[PDB]
């Protein structure tokens, strides 16, 4: 935008999609979770005990109010999935978390409504 | 002291004269009369000036000036905005008689 190059401009991908417009919706899904799968180098290949989901959704938890305390999201929430998850599915390794959260929106367009008004006019006096 | 009015040829003496002595001064810019040129007013100069409390006091330090020349018998009190419209600004003109 200004002069000679001092700018950069663009807060929306190429997104036919209207939910991953923003680029900054599109980059914390993707840096949320190798901030968390990273820091959850284990909980693969470990063994599933009685506690094990508890132990890491009180972990998965535990590194995400981080985030929240450093503004890199809004309230969230972090549970095991409580259908999907059963014994069948332990047999073969499968166990499902939801980690729904939201993110900040970029305020890509600050409106200001301004006029000119005659109200304080009797203050020149 | 008997002079005559501006319009209307008339003379008039008391205190009409007064106030037409002083609007003399104050509508006369600096340099306009003949062979007088240290007389008006420099209030012309402050026409079209954005009315701040700093215009006001340069008003009342330079009405105060040349009332003070050529007006003795006028003692200044105080000038002041009453009222707004646009642009049209007004200033209650008040002094004591004197002389």
């Amino acid at each position: 935008i200004r002069d000679d190059g001092y700018r950069l401009w663009g807060n929306r991908t190429l997104s036919s999609d209207s939910k991953w417009a923003f680029v900054t919706r599109v980059r914390t899904m993707d840096l949320v979770m190798d901030a968390i799968l990273a820091g959850h180098k284990w909980a693969v290949d470990r063994g599933i005990t009685k506690t094990y989901v508890k132990d890491v959704t009180e972990g998965l938890r535990a590194f995400m109010r981080d985030l929240k305390n450093q503004g890199a999201v809004i309230n969230f929430e972090v549970y095991a999935d409580p259908d999907l998850n059963s014994a069948s599915q332990l047999a073969q390794g499968k166990v499902y978390w939801n980690i729904r959260f939201t993110d900040v929106p970029p305020a890509e367009n600050p409106n200001f409504r301004v006029e000119v008004t005659d109200q304080w006019l009797t203050e020149v006096l | 002291m008997i002079g005559m009015d501006r319009r209307s040829g008339l003379p008039l003496s008391g205190l009409a004269h007064l106030k037409q002595s002083v609007e003399d001064i104050l509508t006369t810019p600096l340099g306009s009369r003949r062979m007088r040129p240290e007389y008006g007013s420099k209030l012309r100069r402050m026409v079209d000036m954005p009315v701040s409390e700093g215009w006001k006091s340069a008003v009342q330090a330079e009405v105060a000036r040349s009332l003070g020349r050529w007006e003795p018998r006028i003692g200044l009190s105080a000038v002041r905005v009453v009222a707004v419209v646009d642009g049209r600004v007004d200033l209650l003109l008040s002094g004591v008689f004197e002389g």
